[PDB]
């Protein structure tokens, strides 16, 4: 279970850091 | 209650199911199968071997003329010669330089050997499976032989089992089929009549036993050449002996899924091949020990 | 320190001001700036505020425009004329300002820049400008009257 | 392993690619387009 | 009856047809012929019954490819819940 | 209050000044203060702001300048002219700084140093000043423009 | 020992030395390049 | 090991106080 | 499993081995070696003691002369001389003045006391290693001679064994050695043929028995001075004496890695060089207790 | 079988060739003639097996020179870790 | 002098030195060589030819228990069975069931032809040159047969010679070569007790005589079926047939440098390698005609 | 004694091992057996001695591969160079 | 209304012309239209007439020259002068019309263009032109005199 | 009858491309340098 | 016949249409 | 008779004469004849001198530059002042020649070509050219004083 | 005798080439650089 | 020997004429 939690949990780095690009876009312009 | 499960059909594999429903302590039905079978159901066409030609006495009369009539004999050929034998020193000892005529004719007779030894084109039918299943749940270590389709019943510790139709329908023998003793090899054997000249089936008769013969050797009658009265004539070879040669693939050999291959009931046994779908009505009473 | 912006056909259709440092212009002219050096120049967008702009070259930074964010109410002035300035909007009479004017800045009686006209709203009596301006931390404002076309 | 170990990777090194290329393109040009 | 029963497995082998050894752990009254199963999907075990009257715990057989699965095995009544690490045969 | 810096030819590449307690000057400047004490004195290196500093003579702290960050845009003096202050920044007309200047000072209306000259970039049209200066809290700034050319 | 010993003293006195004298150096010229 | 990480933790002051001198000069000048 | 291991060449020393694996339960195998022996091929390239000079009757001629022929024996001299024994007042009771002739020649046997004492003059050659290995594993206290080269198989308790090559290639006996009798000296002898004068190997035959012998004593001739016929000679003393002082430098002395060194079968006992690599081939039966 | 298992050793000596006193500690079943072994890289012990059937703790002796090491010692099938301060001899 | 020269290691090349020196008129030394050889020194280390099976009678024994000992004879093979012949019907004619035991065994013996035609398993050692050399200078017509080594002298009309050590070290000869009479075969057999079975080597004796023979041709012992006691085997056949087939290359067949072929000594001909550094040691005699 | 000699070549043949015909000539007194030779570097001929003692000149056989090369071939004492054209065998 | 037709070397080769809707210029004259819509049109031949045509941008076709069949006899003018018209033919002073006139107008007293130049014959006395002319219904006309050289 | 059928429809392609090209461009050419 | 008679047609459409064309674009030049 | 060589930009870099049947410029001047007749000549070099030629138009020919030999000591003249020739070398005064001046002439009294300038030498008081002249048989001469830039 | 008849004539016509190419164009610039 | 000296004559042109065109350019200009 460690090896399917740690290797999947470098997948949702595109499901992490592109949330945390488009939550910290979307408030910046509408602001 | 009723109980519905799928088995793999795999030999010597031990099955477990846990049935444990409503108040009654839950129940452990272990079966598994022996060995199946799969047995196509066939129908002999016909038989084939090698055949012995029969020639008869020619028929030489000095200016006259024969005329042969048709004759029920397996590929029975005949022709009346003409200007066969010029004159006395003709061969034949006869006056007229032309007028003779002389009769020829021939057919073929399955071989004496054939009894013994001879091949048989059967017609594999939508084969059925057997199976040597052992089913056990407290108290039945009994095996018991079953169909595998989806309608035979059959009890046991007055429980109502039906192995279902097999997952699939496959099958290591093709629409035809053939054994030569000991081998049974797919094939496709020309009908009956059909036969053709020096090849497998070249002869065919029903059974080893039927009176009856349908022959096609190309055997051709030939003209005499004056000199010594006789019958010549041109045939083809055994189609038979033609055949032990080029019998090839043999489903002996081929192992499909772990299939083997027995030609006196000619089936396939323990193939490894779909689910059996058990299904089961037991009695409440069964579910003893509540 | 106002440059033309010119289109194929040689026509001003805007301008371009060297203010703070700066050459800036409303983005949505679209045109070349009538000038040798300026033209050369890769401009970068400021898109929320209509506006693109380039550093200046070292020669030109000497007497480019200053801004102030300190313009209270009152009359300022610009090229056409007269601009009122009150409760946060700038005015100039109806049908004076119109085509070839984005870009002009609007200056108060001290020579100092204190907003950048980008289009106007014909509000029949009187035209309410689209400005761009700066608060006093350096911040860029773009007030928009509705109603308003982007000269 | 070999699918589940470049599945992974395959999508580990995409993904802090795209997620720190949309994180800093992103950032700058909010940097850029507001200092500015 | 049984109570408490914890499950305590000790080998574990890929290859088809039983490997592994689990072996169950209870406290029981009276005692008599306890049937066992596994309830899960997959995992069995060869074993349908074992026998609890000495008053100690029981030991059992399963087969299983499965690197690591767990599987519910019962103990006449009782259940538990079983797993272990694996290896290839 | 001031004094040339010497090279060894002789030549004024240079000042010193006498201020808030100490003889000051730029560091780029190499040569001789023009002085039999404060020539002899070992100078305490302020890099970051271009400077070099010691303590000024028991005899000389008295009239030495007075140092103000009080400073307001608007027209200041030095050596040369007319000095204006604005956007932050001191500006002398083209042509008017040079070779030698770097350590006079820049005075207000009292006869107060409002910052140092260290040299200057030519913008074309006018002349902006690299300086130092010092906040209310008495914090050293060096302010450079783009182009400076350290007189 | 002796040469384990000496190598470990040998940047250690050159640890306070060079630490100290970069950290004091730097602290008095941030703190007279800044008063000043 | 003691002795190995008591004469270990002073060559690792040249490496902790130079660091702590190089991230308190490159941000006093930075901000 | 093909387990692999490695174990120093050390003499009475305990080794432990712990195989654990798979499902099994943990397998210890222990096994020390009892006593290595490097023992070098050797070839006998010849043999050497001291010799015994013979010296023929001279063969004196009045007035004639004489021509030794040459002859097979080793180091053969001869000489004829003249002038030798000027009247009958000559020693020879000659008449002639000088006309006479005298033939002298000598040569050299290997000595009588040879067979008894004497030394071999050896060609040490890639040695190959013994070993008294005695392992263990549940039960197997049986010891096993083996050879310690990679090819080398054995089995034991129904494992292959093989003690790979030694670690490495070391020998305390040198290309060229010799022995005198229960001392090895590592040596450089001369060639067969080669043999010095007054040196080790001044006489040398393949054999103790074979019946050629190569001598070079420098054996040489001498003139008869007028007075009474006979024949002088110069020789060199047996180098094989000489050889008795100048041994040296026995193997026996120097311990290397606790060598020890026997003279019958020459090699070099219990050395402690290098490591015995291991590699065995133990059945899933001996994992045993699983 | 024997269960927990615990290693408490006693002595240490650099010098080759045995010293100290492993004893290792445990509850077992039914007991038989078990095997003993040291897993760990080096540090032997001259002792392939002992027997358990008594019903109680076991004894050992071991090699090794180590300062202080630890090794895994199994009993059996069991298993732990061994390790204690040493002294030259 | 001393002169010194080299000369190419060529048959039938005449060769021409021009020494001059000093007051003396110069001189013309001629010297070609009239034929090498180079022989490899070799070790016979074993023999190979086909094989002979034997097997004992077997021994039944009914209602008894029999046993094999070991036994020291080649490949040694014996079984002691059981069930083996369950009653009278059985074939033994014996009472009980399967109490009965049979004992079987058989080995490998030297066929009989093998010391008529065998091979022999060999080990070339460091060579040496032969040399037919032909030495001239002034009057001196005369051949003479020596070593071409750095050492070995010679002297020729009073004048030292030392054909000193051929330029290179080459041989058509590897480590290992094997003779099957008349042709040798670089090439490299199994170690004796190494034969591997139904291969070259797979019995090997030390000589042709050796009465020792170690052999394994994979001899197996098998079961007997009840019906007619007797004793069945399995194994491999010869390895010394086998070879026959893959003799391969032969050294006879390559030319290299134009070496020549001969199995009696065993070595190689006029091979044309290196050259031969001539040395001799000339008296001012030898100058004569100064 | 021999005077003067000069060297008069025939034949020349690439040919390894000997072809071609030198023929020395001189003048000489007494005569007795000369030898002969080759002081060069390559170019040789088979032929060690020859003899004078009729008061005439000498004949003699050489080899040497090259197109056309010159050797200094001496007479009991006496010298010369030869050289000539070649052509293949 | 007229504009010049340069060659490579910038010299005025001839003439083009606003006229009826259309640029027009002889075919004759190859050179570059001096105008920068103008040179970018695609020209279609009217060879038989030495005419080469293209379509007036639609801010041209407001003031092109109109075009008149009606010329009785008389005088006319063009840019060298009076032009009189007689016999049907157009006719100007010896050595008065040459290289570079070819494209100019001949106009009538009220504006209207009347003929286009071509080139000219120069009959000694007095030269004869080359002209293109249309007739009422909108023909194109060519009339060559003997002697004619193209301009 | 490939070739007959290729070569055929080469020139009637072509027939009435180039005898339509040169029937529309003339007749446009008539009725543009008629009508100006 | 039809076969190269309607397939002959079309290639006589270039000595048809060229002439048409050619006989109606001379005539118009020289009236 | 004299015409601009512009650099890229257009700026006068130097110059090219017409004299005595061509056109030469110094050919360190790297850039294009401000003439559209003389740029499309394709020049033949005279590395040597610094010199690079071309055949004049047969229209320039006629009022070339003469050139002479014959200068003796005396003052000549050339665009910006007086020239001194003396001791073989042309002087003019400190800070007057500079960029941009090589390729013109120096002429005396009668309007003939002296040399032509390729730069100068500063020699502090006086600046000493370096120039091209001719001799009496028409052999070119490059005279270079120590210290020259060419301009 | 190929290897020695292609090297000959290899750097022949180069000798001939490269040789009157320099003796031309350098005789060339040379009266090129002093007719003028 | 002929055959060595006319083929190797024609090699010499390059160190005959490059010298002849180098000792003519070198001349000329130092003059």
């Amino acid at each position: 279970w460690l090896f399917a939690l740690f290797g999947g949990a470098s997948s949702l780095l595109i499901i992490g850091l592109m949330i945390f690009a488009c939550s910290m876009m979307l408030t910046s312009t509408r602001r | 209650y009723e109980h519905a499960t799928t088995v793999p059909n795999v030999p010597q594999i031990p099955y477990k199911a846990l049935v444990e429903r409503a108040g009654y302590a839950p129940l452990n039905l272990e079966i598994t199968v022996m060995s199946s079978e799969v047995l196509p159901s066939t129908n002999q066409e016909y038989i084939t071997c090698k055949f012995t030609t029969v020639v008869p006495s020619p028929k030489i009369k000095c200016c006259g003329s024969l005329e042969c009539q048709p004759a029920a004999h397996a590929d029975y050929t005949c022709k009346v010669f003409g200007g066969v034998y010029p004159f006395m020193w003709g061969g034949a000892q006869c006056f007229c330089d032309s007028e003779n005529s002389q009769m020829s004719e021939a057919y073929v007779e399955l071989s004496a050997d054939c009894a013994s030894d001879h091949a048989q084109a059967i017609k594999v039918h939508t084969a059925a499976m057997k199976v040597g299943l052992r089913i056990v749940y407290g108290n039945t270590t009994s095996f018991l032989d079953v169909y595998v389709n989806g309608v035979t019943p059959g009890t046991s510790k007055d429980l109502k089992v039906i192995a279902g139709p097999i997952s699939a329908s496959f099958t290591p023998f093709d629409h035809k089929v053939v054994i030569h003793r000991g081998l049974v090899y797919n094939y496709d054997f020309p009908e009956y009549g059909a036969m053709k000249p020096g090849a497998f089936g070249d002869i065919q008769a029903t059974s080893l036993t039927s009176k009856d013969l349908i022959a096609s050797t190309d055997i051709r009658l030939l003209k005499p050449s004056a000199k010594n009265v006789h019958v010549p004539y041109t045939q083809a070879s055994s189609g038979f002996e033609m055949w032990k040669n080029n019998s090839g693939r043999p489903l002996q050999e081929t192992a499909p899924f772990g299939c083997k291959i027995a030609v006196n009931p000619l089936r396939a046994v323990d193939c490894s091949y779909g689910n059996i779908p058990i299904s089961i009505d037991i009695p409440n009473a069964a579910f003893i020990r509540t | 320190r106002l440059f033309d912006v010119k289109n194929e056909d040689g026509d001003v259709i805007g301008h371009a001001l060297a203010m703070e440092g700066k050459v800036m212009k409303p983005l949505h002219v679209k045109g070349t700036i009538d000038h040798p050096v300026l033209s050369k120049l890769k401009f970068t967008k400021s898109s929320a505020y209509d506006m693109e702009f380039a550093q200046l070259p070292v020669n030109m930074r000497s007497e480019a425009f200053t801004y102030t964010s300190e313009h209270p109410e009152g009359f300022y002035n610009w090229h056409h004329g007269a601009v009122q300035y009150s409760g946060g909007r700038f005015t100039i009479p109806r049908g004076v300002g119109g085509r070839g004017d984005s870009g002009r800045p609007i200056m108060d009686n001290s020579g100092r820049v204190v907003a950048i006209v980008l289009g106007g709203a014909d509000e029949g009596t009187r035209t309410a400008l689209s400005v761009v301006t700066w608060n006093s931390k350096g911040k860029t404002i773009k007030t928009t009257p509705e109603g308003t076309e982007e000269w | 392993h070999p699918v589940y170990t470049i599945l992974a990777v395959a999508s580990a090194t995409v993904a802090m690619m795209i997620g720190v290329t949309v994180a800093v393109l992103c950032a700058c040009l909010a940097r850029r387009e507001c200092l500015t | 009856l049984v109570s408490t029963v914890k499950c305590e497995v000790s080998e574990c082998t890929y290859s088809a047809d039983f490997g592994g050894m689990a072996t169950l752990q209870y406290v029981s009254d009276r005692e008599g012929q306890c049937p066992v199963h596994s309830h899960s999907s997959t995992a069995t075990l060869q074993e349908s019954t074992v026998h609890v009257l000495e008053k100690g715990a029981v030991t059992v057989h399963f087969s299983t490819a499965s690197p690591q699965a767990n599987f519910i095995v019962s103990l006449c009544g009782k259940k538990t819940t079983c797993n272990a690490e694996c290896k290839p045969p």
